């Protein structure tokens, strides 16, 4: 009865497009480590060694 | 009777050596580097070279 | 890949190696996966090889 | 009378272009030959897209064009990507300083690169630059949008990850504001602000430009075997809509 | 001062008889030998090696 009373065209307002996932091939360079995080709480120790 | 080891450490403990801004100039570098790179890369991959 | 035309229309991205058919990422693991996994690794002798 | 009548108040020449001509000396009846060597009177022939002579006003983008057919119209065609690879800088300056169709690359800084030295974000928002006119808010052309935002799509596809999920894009009318639009989807995919364009995505892109019906756009792409249908294509109604050349000039 | 660098960093362990080299490798580092967490293990499934 919706499809019928609206007619036809009307449905695809509401016959939602979905997105295709298409690759993501990154060439990841490895990732740099936090200077406050990762290096500083070593750095005090093995900084001009 | 060829027994054979060998020993890796992790990349942050060089980067514990050096100081901040050393440091930083490398990340720029390989940061440049690395657009560079994927985009070769997807060029010769297109293009069988 | 394939860049150009197809069938007179223009065409740019992945083709059937084979056939020259349009194919989208999302189908190639369905598609092909399953003779990936019988023809890679540790498996029976392929005299071909 | 058809020449006469571009100044006319009814002629929608715009009021710059209208000035130009007036501003033009003309030529006496022994003296017109003169233009199909260079500008005189303010007037110079050129070859249009049909490969005829064309009679135009000596503005400077008219005389970067002459500069074009002599140096790379007039190739060979399989000559003709060589040349224009080896003049490719003094190019895409004469394009953005003297010319109605810009050069499309360029980066966040405002520096000219090549098309796959863009990010996606990059890409997005400088087709909304040139195909859209900011100050009276449309598109140059109907299709300019649609073909806006099929290129927006492709970034959905190629940065989503998440299975059967819902363009955000459902209808086209979304990028009557673009500048909106472009900004509320670039901060669902931060990913599109870093990564270069993928090759195939750079093809693909090229080939919804050199779609038909569309109308084709108004700036220079690529410097390749199509660079004369990007720099002469549909070249005339310009002077009647100033607000749509950059810089108005 | 690289030679000061080589003699105190790198190779202090070097030729002592009271250094075990896999402990001054990871010396270097700071690391002592329960900073060893992986091992990857010639493995061959055979069963005496």
């Amino acid at each position: 009865e919706n499809k019928v009373v609206n007619g036809e065209a009307s449905e695809a307002l509401y016959k939602k497009k979905i997105i295709e996932r298409r690759a993501n091939i990154k060439f990841d360079f490895p990732p740099l480590p936090d200077w406050k995080k990762d290096i500083q709480p070593l750095n005090d120790k093995l900084k001009g060694m | 009777q060829k027994g054979a080891q060998c020993i890796g450490v992790h990349p942050k403990y060089l980067y514990a050596t050096l100081d901040e801004q050393t440091y930083n100039e490398y990340c720029t570098k390989v940061q440049a580097r690395q657009k560079k790179a994927y985009r070769y890369f997807h060029n010769g991959l297109i293009n069988n070279t | 890949n394939y860049n150009g035309l197809i069938k007179g229309k223009p065409y740019s991205g992945w083709v059937d190696a084979k056939t020259g058919e349009p194919v989208d990422d999302k189908d190639v693991k369905p598609k092909y996966e399953k003779y990936i996994l019988e023809h890679s690794g540790i498996r029976l002798i392929e005299p071909e090889l | 009378f058809g020449s006469r009548m571009m100044v006319a108040k009814e002629a929608h020449t715009s009021p710059e272009a209208k000035q130009a001509i007036v501003d033009a000396p003309g030529l006496d009846d022994s003296e017109w030959e003169k233009t199909y060597k260079g500008p005189a009177g303010g007037v110079i022939t050129v070859r249009s897209e049909m490969g005829e002579p064309i009679h135009k006003l000596a503005t400077r983008g008219v005389l970067f064009w002459a500069e074009m057919d002599q140096k790379i119209f007039s190739l060979p065609k399989e000559k003709r990507v060589a040349e224009l690879k080896k003049n490719r800088d003094y190019i895409i300056r004469k394009l953005n300083a003297d010319f109605q169709k810009v050069w499309f690359g360029k980066n966040k800084k405002g520096e000219v690169v090549d098309l796959e030295d863009m990010t996606y974000g990059e890409v997005v928002r400088r087709m909304v630059e040139l195909l859209y006119v900011k100050d009276e808010k449309r598109w140059i052309d109907h299709s300019f949008a649609k073909l806006t935002a099929d290129f927006i799509h492709r970034v959905e596809e190629r940065f989503t990850t998440a299975a059967s999920q819902p363009s955000l894009i459902q209808s086209y009318s979304d990028l009557d504001e673009p500048y909106s639009a472009v900004e509320r989807v670039l901060a669902h995919y931060p990913e599109a602000e870093t990564q270069l364009i993928s090759a195939q995505d750079v093809q693909h892109f090229l080939l919804l430009c050199k779609r038909r019906g569309q109308k084709p756009v108004t700036f220079v792409p690529a410097l390749d075997e199509d660079f004369e249908f990007y720099f002469k294509k549909d070249s005339l109604w310009q002077s009647e809509d100033l607000a749509a050349v950059i810089d108005r000039d | 001062a690289k030679e000061i660098l080589r003699s105190f960093g790198n190779f202090f362990w070097k030729n002592d008889p009271t250094i075990a080299p896999l402990r001054g490798a990871l010396a270097v580092w700071g690391l002592t030998i329960d900073d060893l967490d992986v091992a990857s293990f010639h493995g061959t499934s055979t069963k005496a090696n």
